RNA sequence: GAUGGGGAAGCUCCGUUUCAAAGGCCUGAUUUUAUGCAGGCCACCAUCGAAAGGGAAUCCGGUUAAGAUUCCGGAACCUGG
RNA sequence: GCUUGUGACGGCCCGUGAAAAUCCACAGGAAGGAAUAGUUUUCAUGCCAGGUCGUACUGAUAACCGCAGCAGGUCUCCAAG
RNA sequence: UUGACAUUGUGAAGAGACAUAGUUUCUUUACUUAUUCAAUGAAGCGGAGCUGGAAUUCAUUUUCCACGUUCUAGCAUUCAAGGUCCCAUUCGGGGCUGAUCCGGGUU
């Protein structure tokens, strides 16, 4: 028969079928459970004289937070665990390797009340 | 220039925010004349062909 | 002994070219079909200053003969070429200052810069300010051609080898005295780390053959043999003659 | 004719972007292609010795077709057939009880290089099919000698894989025949004779013809019209 | 400074787009369903290398024992969806 | 006036004084789109969203380097009469 | 650096013996396939023919050449319009031509 026609002088890699993985046996045997549930996210409250005076005039909820977790994971955790909507979350890494969340509860809720619920006064 | 309405990046003639009118003028005159003289020297060499 | 300066230059470190500001490598179009059988046109859309090269370059722009796009070329602007000018390149092309002709297509006495050695290498000879080559005759069968280079040497190269009509701009650049150290300083600022230069006779025998002595002096013949080895070659290497050139030179 | 125009186009150096063409003659193949090609080139540019190149003289479509016909009439047992035969003597012989000769004398093409060679030496094979594309050529180049020495008709057949087909293998260096059913018997000498016209009888005259040395066209054209001009003034 | 490679007994050395079969985007093809491929361009080829170079976008006021163009109050602006 | 910013110019060079990401525009016309209804999200208004890390203080005749709370050394901005 | 040997093959002219037949050995020069240099998104090579027509015809062609672009600092891209062949006619789509054949040695 006949050859082929090539409108270009550049032999490029013949596009080939990419077959995917069919593991004839497992990766791990059991998927690792959630490594950062909300119980791990927020670790302890922070009850400084200045941190309470944050909760007085601020409607703020200070927490010691897992340094593996970011703004989103702290919002979702505060919400789910303390039953609140959250306006914004400000964070910082205090000089001893711990995350200090400066959560601010939306206007609706009162952080003051929310303290003596969880139990620190 | 991406935070701003198109009328800030153009003037309403062809070749707006590109060339400067006075340039587009030459672009035109040079275009017409040369496409014209590109006929004069056709008919001319026609004559040289049909007669030599 | 120490290793002498002219040894440490070739490891190339502090010595390498001062390349940051250079416009690009100036060379002719690739030798293709357009230039092989006929001619092709271009606009010198700019002649500009290359740093560390006292002869201006000409940016010449072309159409690409295979895709719809512009190609830009960097030339060494010959003397007289101007912005806007058209440039023709290839076998059948006019004999005007600027165009590029296979050395065959020119008669005895044409003058051409950036001329190739082997054809196709995009240029190699008489590329400096003022420099040009002259054609002193062709050998039609065995299509060679013969030229007198800047250094008056009588070489023969292919007739299909290309050159560009005229001499190179910025001539007699070397007539104005540098006057002062700084002007030399700034000259080599954009060339290479070879200034200022210290005299070997002013250094120590560790540092040089000429190095050492209670009197400052070369201490032995400064004409060094070709077969000398690194560390040795300083002074007048392989000199077939030496001393003040009495008489009219030129080439025989 | 209506609102349409004929504008041709001028693809002639210095105008009009070139039209797509068939640059097949120019493409930059992968080196695995360059090396399998330039080998073929290098194979013939050199004067090749006449103990090789007595190959490259390969059988023709006609004669080979009937020689492939006659050989396909002698395939070896397929996997199934032998199982079929197996349980035809597993069932029998153990009950019917015949001295392993509850089975007919088999008739097939002999193969495997090492097998065939010993057969040629034992003067027992009658027709030898030597492949011509055995890449370590040294495997099979001594079989034209062996046959002519042992007085067996041989034939350098085109197709080492095709040779394999008629014997249930991907490939085979050689095909052979020691036996031929009484039917095909007389039919054999026809194909043997035809063969010995192009091979077994030529040999000695081909053993002294150094093959190859053949030029490629760009420098064959060079010579071709060089010995035309400077002679016919 | 990896990679194809070429050096080197070897630690490794050379080289950086270089004698390499080097990749991925529009979205259509679907109305078996979620992604094969139908066009088509592209050969653009690692990567690291500036807290003074380049550079999307925030200001005023108030406030702390110690923080702020980062909190609060007000008033904007940018980018992505 | 001082400092500082910007302009239009001018002197100088065998010195003629980086890149790249990125954003825009244009030439182009592949396409796609209405009369009972299409088009537009470079016009206005409207919704959501913006992770990670650094953020204290010293910067020196005591928080740095000089065995030290050493007459040394250590880049810089603001600058009243 | 300079010599020999290996990488190292292939022709032709001329010398070198058994001493004026060719196996073999070299001084001059050819060959390309090893080896070496160069450039390019390996792009238009080499061979043949269309036309053209200088050529001078010494049978009729014995040939050599050329075979898209040069006043202008414009524009040149959608496998290309034109031609024409098909689907069983859509809206869209392809073949051939346009763009001469032949050899796959990128040059």
């Amino acid at each position: 028969k006949a050859l082929k026609v090539r409108t270009s002088a550049t032999f490029r890699l013949p596009k080939t079928l990419k077959l995917a993985r069919a593991p004839k046996y497992a990766s791990k045997a059991v998927p690792h459970y959630n490594r950062l549930d909300s119980y791990k996210v927020i670790e302890q409250p922070i009850t400084s004289e200045t941190a309470m005076k944050k909760v007085e005039d601020g409607n703020i909820l200070v927490f010691q937070v897992s340094m593996k977790a970011n703004k989103y994971q702290i919002k979702k955790a505060v919400k789910e665990l303390y039953e609140v909507d959250v306006l914004k979350v400000n964070t910082l890494v205090r000089p001893n390797g711990t995350k200090k969340a400066y959560v601010r509860l939306t206007a609706d809720y009162d952080a003051l009340d929310i303290a003596n619920r969880i139990g620190y006064i | 220039y991406a935070t701003v309405s198109k009328t800030h990046k153009t003037v309403s003639r062809a070749y707006g925010g590109s060339r400067c009118a006075n340039c587009v003028k030459e672009r035109i005159i040079r275009a017409f004349l040369i496409e014209e003289q590109k006929i004069v020297k056709k008919v001319v060499k026609e004559q040289t062909e049909a007669a030599k | 002994g120490r290793v002498i300066r002219n040894q440490r230059k070739g490891a190339g470190s502090i010595f390498t070219s001062h390349t940051r500001l250079r416009q690009g490598a100036a060379k002719l179009r690739t030798l293709d079909y357009a230039e092989r059988h006929g001619y092709i046109r271009g606009i010198v859309k700019q002649i500009v200053h290359d740093s560390g090269r006292g002869a201006p370059l000409a940016k010449v722009v072309f159409r690409d003969p295979y895709k719809y796009r512009l190609r830009e070329e960097i030339f060494i602007a010959n003397e007289g070429v101007h912005t806007g000018q058209f440039i023709y390149a290839g076998k059948k092309a006019s004999l005007n200052v600027g165009n590029v002709l296979p050395l065959g297509s020119v008669p005895e006495g044409t003058i051409v810069s950036n001329v190739e050695e082997k054809p196709g290498d995009r240029g190699a000879l008489a590329r400096a300010s003022g420099n040009y080559v002259i054609i002193i005759g062709h050998n039609p069968d065995e299509n060679k051609t013969r030229v007198r280079l800047p250094s008056g040497a009588k070489k023969v190269i292919s007739s299909d080898a290309r050159g560009v009509i005229g001499v190179i701009a910025g001539g007699g650049r070397v007539d104005k005295p540098l006057l002062k150290a700084g002007r030399a300083f700034h000259k080599y600022r954009l060339k290479r780390n070879s200034w200022p230069k210290t005299r070997g006779v002013a250094m120590n025998p560790v540092d040089h053959p000429h190095g050492g002595g209670n009197h400052q002096h070369i201490g032995k013949a400064s004409t060094i043999s070709r077969g000398a080895v690194s560390g040795q070659k300083a002074g007048l290497i392989a000199a077939r003659r030496t001393g003040l050139l009495r008489g009219s030179q030129k080439t025989q | 004719n209506p609102l349409t125009h004929s504008t041709p186009k001028n693809f002639g150096i210095g105008q009009a972007v070139q039209p797509k063409r068939n640059l097949s003659r120019y493409v930059k193949w992968p080196e695995y292609v360059r090396v399998q090609r330039q080998k073929k080139i290098l194979s013939i540019r050199l004067k090749v010795p006449p103990t090789i190149a007595q190959f490259q003289y390969t059988l023709d479509r006609n004669t080979a077709a009937e020689t492939f016909k006659l050989f396909n009439k002698y395939r070896p047992e397929t996997a199934a057939e032998k199982k079929e035969r197996l349980t035809k003597e597993a069932a029998a012989v153990a009950e019917a009880k015949s001295k392993q000769d509850a089975s007919p004398k088999p008739y097939a093409v002999k193969y495997g290089l090492n097998h065939v060679v010993a057969l040629i030496e034992n003067k027992k094979a009658k027709l030898v099919l030597i492949a011509n594309d055995v890449d370590p050529i040294e495997l099979v180049v001594f079989l034209p000698a062996l046959c002519k020495k042992m007085g067996v008709p041989y034939a350098i057949v085109k197709g080492k894989a095709r040779l394999g087909t008629l014997v249930n293998q991907k490939t085979s260096a050689v095909a052979a025949l020691t036996e031929v059913r009484a039917e095909d018997e007389a039919a054999l000498a026809k194909l043997v004779s035809t063969i010995d016209a192009n091979f077994a009888d030529k040999y000695d005259e081909v053993k002294k013809h150094w093959g190859g040395g053949i030029l490629g066209n760009k420098a064959q054209a060079k010579m071709d019209k060089r010995a035309k001009n400077s002679d016919s003034a």
